[PDB]
């Protein structure tokens, strides 16, 4: 029963092993969980719309809230979870969602009311609402407007612009903030201590620095570093270099070579060095980000050069965000910034 | 609480067959003198109203009325387990989230039990029945079904006209026109085949054939059907039960 | 009980006297109903202006407490096709009421999602059955309605809620709830609403939940800004000043510390800087052209994701290069 | 309240072809046809609210007299008008025997003919061809291109045009005289300006203004009906300086509750139908508007996108 | 041949020793293993390394696999036919074998399938539509104790950020020319080839650009022309499409007109009709146009800018020739 | 060669009705002691296995086993000519490209003969039946069909739970939950209605309702159905024939496995 769950969690990757089960495990998204804890004692949970960067804990927060609300018994009877792996057209929204909303709430047991608040409403959550078409979204308007007495709607998305304006107005907007080093160092250190991850001083803070506001990627990188340090068995501590090696970060010397080729060099030398660099597998997004950090941070370039480098890096990132060829985009970016 | 045991699951199944298709949501209410149920279609032209007295049951206990709403389709989906001869017991607490249907065979053997999820419906039972109708008539329900099934093919509207000693059903559409004329008569060789008519005022009303077709289903509950018509209100088609009745109120056309 | 509904649903207007903001249309509709000549209505407006509440209170005032039976209310949640029209709407219009005597009301809420064939079939239902029933079409976009259907109804444009009416509703809510609100906090709340009562009610409930107290204290600007995650005008103007005057590295550091100290979003800062720079009396419109173009491009890129630092540097560089033409 | 009164569009709906203030040529044509008889198959096309359905109704009534009930078959878009209906009911009506005067014929009125399916329209050809001596067909549509060419080849084509200022003014003056309403010249001018050749919309706005304020004045008309939307959009696009267009977009459109989709779409229409500027600059402005339309459809619809669209249009106009 | 000499375990790998050690570290504890995404240049050997890692997570029976068929029904009666590579320890799906119906196959098959878990290898994850990736986003997290994904791709550019975060990222850098030469040496000593001078092998690497799959295939193709005896000046065997692209660039730099644009469109049509992707065509065309010594830096910069623009266009469009002809016309206008 | 004559074409038609729908390809093999046939569905959760002994036929001759595969749909298409009372003879040479079905009426009168094209299927008959199952039970097949038809409406999964003297079928889904509880009992008034149960170990398995629905078809071949369950293998539902049996082996759902 519970022991099987404990063992399955212990044999699970750290992303799912340390998933927040209660509203207190949320480390940084405090403004939303404060309201969620206050409404736990009341019974006026409004329709909610979670939006923010990926890996901020929206799904974990709503799961912990539904748990703390309904208990592990009513967790499976008063919840309608619809993900992006299911059909969510107009037909589905009109039939299934509306039939579940029109239905009455299931009767709680005697053990439920003694430990959990058991609100008189159920919860219908729609994860990854970006893939929902606007007509199927507008179909949900009156469905969530008239049956609010018996069901509550929780939308979850990454881009709040993909959801129509009426739905965004009907739901309370909860913006999840990026999890940088400051507001996630406590959670990362807790995960490291619970797994006996022996690292150096500036490793964890560096990991989140590579994560760029993503605790899931940081936990995955920490798990990979711990596995790589346990395989060696040397008993030493994990270093920031070993972490940034497996994180896809280009070494500093290779980036300085690119800066030298951009500063001094013609089209042919730059093209040859780019062709050689693309042989070693590096993500073009990470290279663009590192070049942006170096160029904007270095206090040795003119402001007129800085405006142009910022606009060129922005254009290159916008083009790379569409599935383009990394080699062509990187070569074009380096050539355009070399003419400056 | 709700505790109603039907001798034969078949009676309840035929009753629900009557609400079937023409309505989606039904609001039941059990009380000290029995069970009532009302359902109105989306366009609000048809009301299906049921009344089952305490005596229609093999066992009925009620110390506290309970009102419960449910999806008709869900109910019928479950209403084919009665074996017809099975015993059926409807059960619910005073503040239900579900309705329990319990089918059992005479012997302890097989027990099929269902727990149907309820819907919350604002309690608002209508009381649109009239004291007097312009005209009243009863005739075998199988005859009424045939009359409706005939005319239906010709039009989406079937007119019922009543004059002294004459009842006339008429349909007129694309392929042509049709009419069925019946006259009152007492058959002593068996009065369940007689056709009675009491006319206080001639009437002439038109109904949507699609609705009359829904209504004829009541034939399975009673040998005769009573039809009460008025120019002031919805028409009443009634199918009597032993201690009870199933009524269909249908609003005339314009 | 009504204490379980959210504040957006709990405070839904039930009478025409509780619908604030709309006065020219509310009085005209009241006169239409009192004098008897109620034509086919077309309530066009943005979300959260009070069109559905207005028509619901109107039907309540017309038919009484039995509104839910004498009115045919169809919306996008229900199947609205051409056959649905042909059967349901025509049978409702051609027949009469089963509860009383009087004209009927068909409320086609959110009718901007109806099919073109459905509107083509309904435009002759509205013109044929016009002595015993009426039609009310609610819309947010007037381009999804055919011109034939658009010409048969009297159009009423629901303007966004002004300051007076939204403050009146806020005062009503503060009377109904054991809650106090600061004047500057109220002004900041009105600023982040754009005439949307839903947002105001939602964030008011959320900041009441944020109070953490038995509500013996007040709600200040800090509570509102920390609960809605919206940037403050102080940090907004500080970032704008550091971008316009200070150095590139210093501007980058200022933007980073501002967006990381309160967890602010880059899109909110972009919109705030756009709103602030709209009052700037500037030179030759080339700077405004470049600024608007680059800011809209960066906003459209943010609407799809990417590197937040790269986009922030892009915003800084775009504003700087746009203002470099003003010299 | 217990009951309502009939609207002025339905109450004062013309019942005789002389009361129609539409296109004079086609009106006198139909009047002479009803006087002499031998009504041919016809297709009346035009824009909504100019007197197309009323015209054919008046023609059928005047041509059939008392036999209108049993000689006219009305089929609107609200009724099923598929292949099965054309096969059964229309053919049964055309084959129906009816004793009529030696100058009249049975009339089949088909409202909204542009919505009939291709199969029904194809089947109607021989249906109207084999019974063209005792049954006549009158179609009323808004787009004549939606009706197949074989059907148009067997009938006359009557294209109704917009109603000039004089005709709508005369009809409104007749209605005011028949209703004893207090009005003024500027109020009627504003009504006709907001009507845009739409007689039905004009009468509806007049009745609404009367029932809302009593006096038909330009102030009341403007406060109860906003100005023609396309005109403010045209004035915004035709602005010479960027700040003027921005202030217009902010105050007139954005501060009054007009959605961004309506603004951009109305914007596209204004441009497409523009004639002040050349073709190439119009195409470039349409390109910029359509790029903004793209951005807006993806959910990025804000004021900044419309401001950038206006800035790009001005940059294109900036030589 | 490429297939006759291929490593089957982690100890049989012969390049990227750090990557082999990282794979051994990741396979030391196989049950607490997150999802993996192998990214890098095409032809590096990531598909062999994933199977070698599976050979460490499970028994040697992972290579004994079978091909089955599964049918799917879309919203209409069009039947989607998809073949599946299955093994008693893992299964492989390639959603790049159909059109916009990747989401249906992904969701249904993965839900049906969902040591103790069964591995899933998604081949060519770049062809996965955004809707299919969104559908897989929650399937990756809901079933993490029964299904582990090993997605093989050549560039994480079209992969969405949620999927990137939901799995570990493993880069596979192309092997150095020296390692390629050492591998070709063992191959030619095992296949009994005659080399007059060893340096030719190096040149093969210099003609493959890190690609081992292309290197071995070209070595074997030129070994059949020299009759199993490679000389000091054996010609380099280039694919037909590369020669067509080179002739196209020669035509471009020689003549810049609409009459030549017509035959350029004809060549593009003939290339696209023979199962050649348009992105690779554009990449090779641009890279070989930059190699033209007749042009200057001003021409090459405009060429690379137009190629990036039209690559974005092609990634946002579906009619590939509509973008290829536009890029060719823009290059003609530039020169 | 294959030479098997059924007294009544009806028996063969009902047998094939059992493979019908749930499987596409069937592999038959006739031999000295009778005919066997096996068919596995695409997802491999259901195996349909038939055995007809020599005595079930009116005439059977086999001096050389023949294995033949065919499309089930093609076979049933042809399997409605038996008049039920017609005589049916299955015929095939030792290396067949077809299978001949010969229906004849008593008198020489009418002779319907078919020549069905065969499919080549790699011969690989499975032998997954267990020595002992955790629990064994038999009950009237019409009763089992009703039990399955009841619960099916509620869910895509029907759980079978066995404890001492108790058999319980359960379904739980969207509209609610249902259960059918039956108890062992010997009816002497006619033992074909009895419900037997031998439990060596309590069992609790879940099956996909769509599959149980395919299986209930066997009611038409036998009055009773035997159900054998184990936590170690596919469940066995068996319908006895006079000299033979039709068996359905169904893999329990793992959590999601039909
Ligand atoms: N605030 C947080 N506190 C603790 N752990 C967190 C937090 N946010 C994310 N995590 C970890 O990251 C895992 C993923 O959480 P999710 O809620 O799925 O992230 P996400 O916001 O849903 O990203 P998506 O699904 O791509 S939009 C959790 O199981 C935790 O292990
Ligand atoms: N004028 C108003 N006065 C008071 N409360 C209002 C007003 N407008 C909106 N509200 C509040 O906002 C809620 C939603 O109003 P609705 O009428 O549903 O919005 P809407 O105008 O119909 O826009 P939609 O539904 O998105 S198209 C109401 O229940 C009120 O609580
Ligand atoms: N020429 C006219 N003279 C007088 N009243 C007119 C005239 N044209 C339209 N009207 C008024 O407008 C009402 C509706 O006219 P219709 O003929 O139905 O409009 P329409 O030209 O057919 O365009 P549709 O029906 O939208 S395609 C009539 O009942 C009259 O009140
Ligand atoms: N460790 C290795 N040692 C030697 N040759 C290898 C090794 N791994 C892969 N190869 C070979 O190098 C080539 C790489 O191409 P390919 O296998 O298509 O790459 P991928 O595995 O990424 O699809 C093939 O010929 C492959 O067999
Ligand atoms: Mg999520
Ligand atoms: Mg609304
Ligand atoms: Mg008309």
């Amino acid at each position: 029963s519970k022991l099987a769950a404990e063992q399955s969690l212990a044999q699970q990757p750290w992303v799912e092993k340390y998933r927040p089960k209660n509203l207190d495990e949320v480390t940084a998204q405090d403004h939303a969980v404060t309201v969620l804890k206050k409404t736990l004692k009341s019974a006026n949970l409004p329709h909610m719309l979670f939006y923010g960067p990926p890996g901020t804990g929206k799904t974990s927060t709503i799961l912990a809230l539904t748990k703390e609300l309904y208990g592990p018994d009513l967790m499976k009877s008063r919840i309608l979870e619809l993900n992006a792996s299911d059909e969510r057209g107009i037909s589905i929204v009109r039939e299934k969602v509306k039939n579940f909303a029109r239905l009455t709430v299931s009767k709680p047991s005697k053990h439920d009311l003694e430990n959990y608040p058991c609100p008189p409403y159920k919860i219908i959550i729609l994860d990854e609402a970006d893939s929902m078409t606007a007509d199927a979204q507008s179909a949900l308007r009156r469905t969530m407007e008239t049956y609010s007495g018996v069901t509550r709607f929780c939308l979850i998305c990454n881009y709040v612009t993909r959801i129509i304006d009426p739905l965004a107005s009907r739901c309370s907007k909860f913006r999840f903030k990026a999890l940088d080093a400051s507001n996630a160092i406590d959670r990362l250190r807790f995960i490291s201590e619970q797994e006996n991850v022996k690292c150096d001083d500036g490793v964890l803070e560096r990991i989140l620095d590579i994560s760029a506001g993503d605790l899931r990627r940081g936990i995955t990188l920490l798990q990979s570093a711990s596995k790589g340090a346990q395989y060696l068995g040397d008993g030493k501590n994990i270093t920031s270099t070993q972490v940034e090696e497996l994180a896809g970060v280009v070494p500093h010397d290779i980036l300085i070579e690119i800066v030298e080729k951009v500063k001094s060099g013609d089209f042919d030398e730059i093209k040859k060095y780019v062709n050689t660099f693309m042989k070693s597998g590096w993500s073009a997004a990470s290279v663009v980000n590192q070049l942006h950090e170096y160029y904007i941070t270095n206090d040795n370039f003119d402001t007129n050069f800085k405006n142009q480098i910022s606009w060129l890096l922005f254009t290159t990132d916008s083009r790379l965000n569409n599935g383009t060829n990394e080699h062509i985009q990187l070569l074009n970016l380096l050539v355009k910034i070399s003419q400056l | 609480m709700l505790e109603a045991k039907f001798e034969e699951a078949s009676l309840f199944k035929r009753i629900i067959d009557g609400f079937k298709d023409c309505v989606q949501l039904v609001n039941f209410q059990c009380k000290e003198d029995g069970i009532i149920a009302q359902a109105v279609d989306d366009s609000r032209v048809l009301l299906v109203s049921l009344e089952i007295g305490v005596e229609a049951f093999q066992e009925y206990r009620c110390d506290h009325p309970v009102t419960l709403g449910m999806d008709l389709t869900s109910l019928s989906k479950i209403l084919r387990c009665g074996n017809n001869t099975d015993t059926l017991t409807l059960i619910a607490d005073n503040t239900p989230d579900s309705i329990i249907l319990l089918f059992e065979d005479t012997k302890k053997d097989r027990i099929a039990e269902y727990s149907l999820k309820l819907m919350d419906i604002d309690a608002d039972f209508l009381k649109i029945e009239e004291l007097q109708y312009d005209s009243t008539l009863s005739l075998p329900s199988s005859e009424f079904s045939k009359i409706v099934r005939d005319l239906s093919q010709l039009s989406d509207s079937i007119n019922i006209m009543i004059t002294k000693e004459t009842i006339k059903f008429v349909a007129d559409g694309d392929i042509g026109s049709g009419s069925v004329i019946i006259k009152p008569f007492v058959d002593m060789e068996h009065p369940e085949t007689s056709i009675k008519l009491e006319m206080d005022q001639p009437v002439d009303l038109t109904f949507g054939a699609k609705y009359l077709l829904d209504i004829i289903k009541g034939s399975s509950l009673s040998d005769r059907v009573g039809i009460r018509l008025s120019s002031e209100a919805p028409a009443l088609f009634q199918f009597d039960l032993k201690s009870g009745f199933l009524q269909f109120f249908l609003a005339p056309k314009f | 009980s009504k204490e379980n509904l959210p504040w957006v649903e709990k405070y839904r207007p039930e009478t025409l006297d509780e619908v604030y903001g709309q006065n020219e249309v509310i009085t005209t509709v009241r006169k239409f109903v009192d004098e008897g000549k109620l034509p086919h209505l077309l309530f066009y407006g943005p979300p959260g202006t009070g069109k559905t509440s207005t028509i619901v209170a109107l039907a309540r005032e017309i038919y009484g407490k039995n509104y839910s039976n004498m009115v045919l209310e169809l919306n996008a949640s229900d199947d609205r096709g051409i056959d649905v029209v042909r059967n349901q709407i025509k049978d409702f219009a051609s027949t009469r009421q089963i509860f009383s005597k009087g004209f009927k009301l068909i409320i086609l809420d959110e009718a901007d999602a109806m099919t073109n064939a459905a509107q083509n079939a309904l435009r002759r239902v509205i013109e044929r059955y016009t002595k015993n029933t009426r039609f009310c079409v609610l819309a947010n976009y007037a381009h999804k309605l055919t011109p034939a259907l658009l010409s048969r109804c009297t159009r009423f444009r629901f303007q966004p809620l002004p300051q007076e009416a939204i403050e009146r509703r806020i005062a009503n809510v503060l009377v109904h709830e054991k809650l106090k609100l600061s004047p500057n906090a109220e002004k900041a709340l009105i600023e982040l609403s754009n005439g949307d009562m839903r947002r105001v009610l939602n964030v008011l409930q959320s900041c009441k939940a944020t109070l953490d107290n038995p509500d013996e204290d007040e709600i200040s600007d800090d509570v509102i800004y920390e609960c809605c995650g919206a940037p403050r005008p102080s940090d907004l103007k500080a970032v704008l000043k550091s971008i316009l005057e200070d150095d590139w590295g210093t501007a980058h550091y200022t933007l980073n510390k501002v967006r990381s100290a309160k967890g602010l979003a880059l899109i909110d800062l972009i919109e705030g800087i756009v709103k602030i720079l709209e009052d700037y009396e500037l030179q030759n419109e080339e700077t405004r052209v470049h600024l608007l173009t680059k800011l809209a491009d960066i906003e459209y890129s943010i609407s799809k994701g990417g590197n937040d630092q790269i986009q922030g540097s892009a915003v800084i560089g775009a504003i700087k290069a746009s203002f470099e033409n003003e010299t | 309240t217990l009951s309502l009164q009939l609207p002025w569009v339905e109450k004062y709906r013309p019942q005789v072809l002389s009361d129609i203030v539409g296109n004079k040529e086609t009106i006198d044509r139909l009047q002479q046809i009803a006087k002499d008889g031998n009504m041919p198959h016809m297709i009346i096309s035009g824009m909504p609210g100019i007197g197309k359905t009323t015209s054919v109704h008046c023609l059928a009534h005047e041509l059939l007299g008392r036999s209108y009930a049993d000689g006219v078959l009305e089929l609107n878009a609200s009724d099923d008008r598929g292949i099965d209906v054309v096969r059964n009911q229309i053919k049964h009506f055309a084959q129906k025997k009816l004793h009529l005067p030696p100058g009249k014929h049975k009339i089949v009125i088909l409202d909204e003919a542009d919505s009939m399916t291709a199969g029904a329209q194809q089947a109607l050809r021989r249906t109207m061809e084999l019974y063209s001596n005792s049954t006549r067909f009158a179609f009323a549509c808004n787009q004549s291109n939606k009706i197949i060419e074989p059907l148009q080849s067997r009938c006359a084509i009557l294209r109704y045009s917009k109603l000039s200022d004089e005709d709508v003014l005369k009809r409104l003056l007749q209605i005011i005289k028949l209703e004893d309403v207090k009005y003024t010249n500027d109020g009627l001018e504003a009504i006709i300006f907001t009507a845009e050749g739409d007689m039905r919309q004009a009468i509806n706005n007049l009745q609404s203004t009367v029932a809302g304020h009593g006096l038909v004045n330009a102030d009341n008309v403007f406060k109860i009906v906003d100005s023609p939307h396309p005109l403010i959009v045209k004035k915004m696009l035709l602005a010479s300086n960027l700040e003027d267009s921005i202030q217009i977009l902010r105050t007139d459109l954005w501060k009054k509750g007009y959605s961004s989709i309506d603004i951009v779409t109305t914007s596209f229409r204004v441009t497409k139908n523009l004639a002040q500027v050349k073709e190439s600059v119009r195409l470039e402005m349409i390109k910029e508007i359509g790029l903004t339309h793209m951005r807006i459809l993806e959910g990025v619809g804000t004021y900044l996108q419309l401001a950038s669209m206006l800035a790009k249009i001005h940059k294109l106009n900036n030589k | 041949w490429v297939d006759k000499y291929r490593p089957k375990s982690l100890n049989a790998l012969s390049h990227n020793e750090e990557l082999t050690n990282f794979l051994k570290s990741l396979s030391d504890q196989p049950r607490d293993l997150p999802h993996l995404l192998l990214y890098g240049p095409n032809g590096t050997g990531k598909k062999t390394r994933c199977m070698a890692l599976l050979e460490s997570i499970f028994g040697p029976g992972v290579y004994r696999l079978k091909i089955d068929v599964r049918q799917f029904v879309t919203a209409s009666n069009r039947k989607l036919e998809l073949n599946v590579v299955s093994s008693p320890y893992h299964l492989e799906i390639t959603p790049s074998d159909m059109g916009n119906n990747d989401r249906i196959v992904i969701q249904e098959l993965l839900k049906e399938v969902a040591h103790r878990y069964k591995c899933v290898i998604i081949n060519e994850a770049n062809s996965l539509t955004k809707d299919a990736q969104a559908a897989l986003r929650r399937t990756m997290e809901k079933y993490s104790k029964n299904i582990r994904l090993i997605m093989v791709c050549d560039s994480m550019s079209p992969i969405i950020a949620p999927i990137k975060s939901r799995c570990l990222l493993i880069r596979c850098p192309a092997p150095s020319d020296s390692e390629i030469s050492t591998i070709l040496s063992d191959v030619v000593t095992n296949e009994r080839i005659q080399l007059e001078t060893k340096d030719i092998l190096k040149r093969i690497a210099q003609a493959s650009n890190g690609n081992l799959r292309v290197s071995l295939l070209m070595l074997e193709s030129m070994a059949l022309n020299n009759e199993l005896a490679l000389k000091s000046s054996s010609p380099i065997i280039k694919p037909d499409w590369i020669i067509v692209i080179h002739k196209l660039t020669r035509k471009i730099v020689k003549e810049r007109s609409v009459n030549s644009l017509i035959e350029c469109r004809a060549v593009l049509y003939d290339l696209l009709a023979h199962c050649i992707p348009a992105n690779i065509i554009l990449k090779e065309l641009t890279f070989s146009l930059l190699d033209v010594e007749t042009l200057n830096t001003t021409n090459k910069s405009s060429i690379i800018e137009y190629s990036s623009v039209f690559d974005e266009r092609l990634s946002l469009g579906n009619k590939a020739i509509f973008h290829l002809e536009g890029f060719i016309a823009k290059v003609m206008c530039c020169l």
